[PDB]
């Protein structure tokens, strides 16, 4: 992430990391439940074979808490399209169940009707990940998190040189140099409500990072609440 | 402002009007408290809670 602080012991439990053959974190993820991980569909094309790591805050220095789980099933959204990134979401089924502890916990999934009206109308939300700290910089090895204010839909669509479908939403800053970036993709965007956090988005893309006039484009998770439950049902 | 439109109708989590009256609910991992407004963590690690 560009700016923000590093996640302190326990702050970002629902954070998940996608590692390829060479055990590298290319994307992010959100812990839905012991057997389920939420992520962006576009990430699925970033690796030929990958696994998931959880409860990690320093890629280069094991904290004894990490845990690597093999992906058993990949449930992508058949309507996703690289051409527009519309329907940029995916759910992953783990071979083995996760074990919740200090930095390994799941984010809560809300109710579309409630979410859209309560959560989504909050002041800001929080995104996190081991993404690049600068647009053209390199991947971070410290799990990071940043508080991104919500952006008006109109302002959003308008500020983007790309088609902002209804499965997307802006979050981030107009000019301030704080915004997610590559590597946080598929990462978690959550919204606190009375000290409880709900998965509200999925790091998707942006016309660069932190750029003035450009925001962060996330996958509006409420639109797939129904789709996510079903993907879990089987 | 009115009902759930007012301070989430006093629910800890999910609120949803229905016949002039509020109804509270919680995500899975939490069980509705006596007052029917708060949400009690069932397991040790309910979702949405930082681990300190
Ligand atoms: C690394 C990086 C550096 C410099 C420029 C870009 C840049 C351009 N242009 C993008 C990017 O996404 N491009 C998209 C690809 C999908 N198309 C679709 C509509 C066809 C729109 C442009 N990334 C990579 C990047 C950017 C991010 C995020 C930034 C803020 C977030 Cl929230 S997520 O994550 N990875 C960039
Ligand atoms: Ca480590």
């Amino acid at each position: 992430i560009v700016g923000g602080q590093e996640c302190k012991d326990g702050e970002c439990p629902w954070q998940a990391l996608l590692i390829n053959e060479e055990n590298e974190g290319f994307c992010g993820g959100t812990i839905l439940s012991e057997f389920y991980i939420l992520t962006a569909a576009h990430c699925l094309y970033q690796a030929k074979r990958f696994k998931v790591r959880v409860g990690d805050r320093n890629t280069e220095q094991e904290e004894g808490g990490e845990a690597v789980h093999e992906v058993e099933v990949v449930i992508k959204h058949n309507r996703f399209t690289k051409e527009t990134y519309d329907f940029d979401i995916a759910v992953l089924r783990l071979k083995t169940p996760i074990t919740f502890r200090m930095n390994v916990a799941p984010a809560c999934l809300p109710e579309r009707d409630w979410a859209e009206s309560t959560l989504m109308t909050q002041k800001t939300g929080i995104v996190s990940g081991f993404g690049r700290t600068h647009e053209k910089g390199r991947q971070s090895t410290r799990l990071k998190m940043l508080e991104v204010p919500y952006v008006d839909r109109n302002s959003c669509k308008l500020s983007s040189s790309f088609i902002i479908t209804q499965n997307m939403f802006c979050a981030g800053y107009d000019t301030k140099q704080e915004d997610a970036c590559q590597g946080d993709s598929g990462g978690p965007h959550v919204t606190r409500f009375k000290d409880t956090y709900f998965v509200t988005g999925i790091v998707s893309w942006g016309e660069g990072c932190a750029r003035k006039g450009k925001y962060g484009i996330y996958t509006k998770v409420t639109a797939f609440l129904k789709w996510i439950d079903r993907s879990m049902k089987t | 402002r009115k009902l759930c439109s007012l301070d989430n109708g006093d629910c800890d989590q999910f609120c949803h009007e229905e016949q002039n009256s509020v109804v509270c609910s919680c995500a899975r991992g939490y069980t509705l408290a006596d007052n029917g407004k708060a949400c009690i963590p069932t397991g040790p690690y309910p979702c949405g809670k930082q681990t300190l």
